[PDB]
Protein backbone atom coordinates (compact mmCIF):
# COMPACT_ATOMS: atom_id res chain seq x y z
CA UNK A 1 0.00 0.00 0.00
CA UNK A 2 2.69 2.54 0.77
CA UNK A 3 4.50 2.08 -3.20
CA UNK A 4 1.43 3.11 -4.50
CA UNK A 5 0.63 5.48 -1.89
CA UNK A 6 4.10 7.09 -2.14
CA UNK A 7 4.12 7.48 -5.85
CA UNK A 8 0.30 8.78 -5.67
CA UNK A 9 1.78 11.30 -3.31
CA UNK A 10 3.72 12.67 -5.64
CA UNK A 11 1.32 12.51 -8.45
CA UNK A 12 -0.44 15.15 -7.03
CA UNK A 13 2.02 17.42 -5.75
CA UNK B 1 -15.61 8.97 0.74
CA UNK B 2 -16.74 5.73 -0.57
CA UNK B 3 -18.75 7.50 -3.07
CA UNK B 4 -16.08 10.10 -3.94
CA UNK B 5 -13.49 7.27 -4.67
CA UNK B 6 -16.04 5.41 -6.80
CA UNK B 7 -17.48 8.52 -8.39
CA UNK B 8 -13.93 9.82 -8.98
CA UNK B 9 -12.42 6.77 -10.69
CA UNK B 10 -16.13 6.80 -13.18
CA UNK B 11 -15.20 10.06 -14.33
CA UNK B 12 -12.04 9.49 -14.87
CA UNK B 13 -12.73 6.45 -16.84
CA UNK B 14 -15.07 8.09 -19.29
CA UNK B 15 -12.52 10.59 -19.41
CA UNK B 16 -9.75 7.95 -20.89
CA UNK B 17 -12.41 6.81 -23.56
CA UNK B 18 -12.90 10.31 -25.13
CA UNK B 19 -9.27 10.73 -25.42
CA UNK B 20 -9.05 12.85 -22.44
CA UNK B 21 -5.97 11.74 -20.61
CA UNK B 22 -5.95 14.74 -18.60
CA UNK B 23 -9.40 15.13 -17.09
CA UNK B 24 -8.64 11.16 -16.75
CA UNK B 25 -5.38 11.75 -14.71
CA UNK B 26 -6.84 14.19 -12.59
CA UNK B 27 -10.37 11.78 -11.73
CA UNK B 28 -7.92 8.88 -11.22
CA UNK B 29 -5.44 10.01 -8.85
CA UNK B 30 -8.39 11.68 -6.92
CA UNK B 31 -9.83 8.44 -6.74
CA UNK B 32 -6.64 6.44 -5.74
CA UNK B 33 -6.12 9.14 -3.49
CA UNK B 34 -9.37 8.87 -1.76
CA UNK B 35 -9.39 5.30 -1.50
CA UNK B 36 -6.04 4.93 0.41
CA UNK B 37 -7.45 7.23 2.82
CA UNK B 38 -10.50 5.14 3.70
CA UNK B 39 -8.12 1.81 3.91
CA UNK B 40 -6.05 3.73 6.65
CA UNK B 41 -8.70 5.46 8.20
CA UNK B 42 -11.13 2.32 7.71
CA UNK B 43 -11.14 -0.97 6.56
CA UNK B 44 -12.57 -4.70 6.91
CA UNK B 45 -10.01 -7.44 6.73
CA UNK B 46 -6.54 -8.59 4.71
CA UNK B 47 -9.27 -9.83 1.99
CA UNK B 48 -11.17 -6.62 1.34
CA UNK B 49 -8.33 -4.17 1.63
CA UNK B 50 -6.56 -6.38 -0.88
CA UNK B 51 -9.43 -5.78 -3.49
CA UNK B 52 -9.23 -2.03 -2.74
CA UNK B 53 -5.38 -2.19 -3.32
CA UNK B 54 -5.21 -4.11 -5.90
CA UNK B 55 -7.53 -2.06 -7.91
CA UNK B 56 -5.94 0.84 -6.80
CA UNK B 57 -2.11 -0.22 -7.73
CA UNK B 58 -3.46 -0.54 -11.31
CA UNK B 59 -5.43 3.06 -11.41
CA UNK B 60 -2.62 4.81 -10.07
CA UNK B 61 -0.48 2.95 -12.95
CA UNK B 62 -2.48 4.21 -15.78
CA UNK B 63 -2.37 7.74 -14.17
CA UNK B 64 1.42 7.97 -14.87
CA UNK B 65 0.70 6.63 -18.04
CA UNK B 66 -1.77 9.42 -18.81
CA UNK B 67 0.68 12.53 -17.29
CA UNK B 68 3.47 11.24 -19.15
CA UNK B 69 1.31 10.66 -22.64
CA UNK B 70 0.77 14.74 -22.88
CA UNK B 71 3.47 15.76 -20.72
Amino acid sequence: EDQLSRRLAALRN
Amino acid sequence: TLQKAIDLVTKATEEDKAKNYEEALRLYQHAVEYFLHAIKYEAHSDKAKESIRAKCVQYLDRAEKLKDYLR
